[PDB]
């Protein structure tokens, strides 16, 4: 329904096929879902319709709280307490959210692998791509700083990185 | 080591210069001073105890004269200590103001121009 956005938790157009009797015997499985559609679905509708019904007359509102951009921990000074601090706590946020992100992808991979049945190996490629592209980003940004981590161990692997990537550049210029 | 005893100025066996005058007292109210009267409610309680009277009804005169002399002595003493701190401040700061070469503000780096070696842990 509309409670999830349908581009972050896409689905593809759900073709199912038409029933198609060849047999003159009656189907048991729709005389049991007729069945089970006059004594179970309808009894929960109405209870669910009163419940709507009454949420409606108590309308309230709660929303979804923002952050502004704080100066990075590259832009503070190196005892600068106060800057340090906002720029941790910005820090942690966005490694927060970054695990989100990969939740939902992962979440997406698991999904489509249960849909596509016997035919997952190739109709679930798209989504393995994603994955592997966002396992590789988080990897690099977040692995191996440990507990007691923070955006100064962030910072300095990022470097390291950085060096190492400039120095094999230009080693493979002089080739 | 004695870093006080020939401050310039010190008066023998003063024990409160007037330029103390020139800080804020203690109030009443001070959790240093609550405490120094518990020590002395503490100390009327053991001297009931000691001499096998009920500890906590047996004489309320000096159970308060015990907590009056613990505050009134603890008020004067937390004054001294006050000014003890204060005249260390003072010291330090006009060391500081008289001897710049010693105490030279450098130059100011950002973490995105300061070099930290990263150990992965694993
Ligand atoms: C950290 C946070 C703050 C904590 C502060 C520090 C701890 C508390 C303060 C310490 C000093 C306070 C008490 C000193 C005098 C006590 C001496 C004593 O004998 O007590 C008996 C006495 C009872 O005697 P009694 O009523 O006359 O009749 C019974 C007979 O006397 C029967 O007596 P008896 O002689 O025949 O019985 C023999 C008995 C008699 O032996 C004793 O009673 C032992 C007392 C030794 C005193 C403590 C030593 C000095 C203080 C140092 C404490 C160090 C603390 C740091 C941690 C390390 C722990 C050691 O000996 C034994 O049975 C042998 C037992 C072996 C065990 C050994 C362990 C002893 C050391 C444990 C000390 C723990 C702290 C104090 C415990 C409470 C004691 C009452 O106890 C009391 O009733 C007095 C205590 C309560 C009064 C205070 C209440 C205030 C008013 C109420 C309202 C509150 C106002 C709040 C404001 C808000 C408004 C609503
Ligand atoms: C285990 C608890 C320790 C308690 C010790 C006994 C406490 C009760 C004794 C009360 C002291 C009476 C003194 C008040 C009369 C005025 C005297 C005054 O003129 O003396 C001054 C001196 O002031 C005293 O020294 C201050 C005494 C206060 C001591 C308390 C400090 C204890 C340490 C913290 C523990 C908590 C204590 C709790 C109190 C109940 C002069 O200074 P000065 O002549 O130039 O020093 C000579 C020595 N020098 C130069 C080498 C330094």
């Amino acid at each position: 329904p509309d409670s999830w956005d349908k581009d972050v938790y896409p689905e593809p157009p759900r073709r199912t096929p038409a029933p198609a009797p060849q047999t003159s015997l009656p189907n048991p499985v729709t005389y049991l879902t007729k069945i089970f559609d006059l004594l179970v679905d309808r009894p929960v509708t109405l209870a669910r319709e009163f419940i709507e019904q009454q949420h409606a007359k108590n309308r309230y509102y709660y929303y979804h709280r923002e952050f502004r951009r704080v100066p990075d921990i590259t832009e503070c000074e190196e005892k600068d307490i106060l800057c340090m601090f906002e720029a941790e706590m910005q820090w942690r946020r966005d490694y927060k959210v970054d695990q989100e992100i990969v939740n939902i992808i992962q979440e997406r991979l698991k999904a489509c692998q249960q849909r596509e049945g016997e035919s997952y190996r190739q109709n679930c490629a798209k989504e393995l791509e994603q994955f592997t592209q966002v396992s590789k980003a988080f990897q690099d940004r977040y692995s191996d700083l440990g507990a007691h981590y923070s955006a100064r161990k962030c910072l300095a692997k990022q470097k390291q990185r950085m060096l190492a990537e400039r120095k094999a550049a230009k080693e493979a210029a002089a080739a | 080591m004695t870093m006080m005893s020939g401050r310039p100025g010190r008066v023998p066996l003063q024990f409160l210069p007037n330029e103390a005058r020139s800080l804020p007292p203690p109030k009443l109210t001070d959790p240093r001073l609550v405490y120094m009267g518990f020590l002395g409610y503490c100390s009327g309680l053991i001297d009931n105890a000691i001499r096998r009277r009920p500890v906590v009804s047996a004489g309320l005169h000096r159970q308060l004269l015990y907590v009056t002399s613990f505050v009134f002595f603890g008020y004067y003493l937390l004054k001294r200590q006050d000014y003890m701190y204060a005249l260390r401040d003072h010291d330090m700061f006009a060391y500081v103001k008289s001897h710049p070469e010693d105490f030279p503000e450098k130059d100011k780096k950002t973490y995105g121009e300061i070099l930290e070696e990263f150990h992965p842990v694993r």
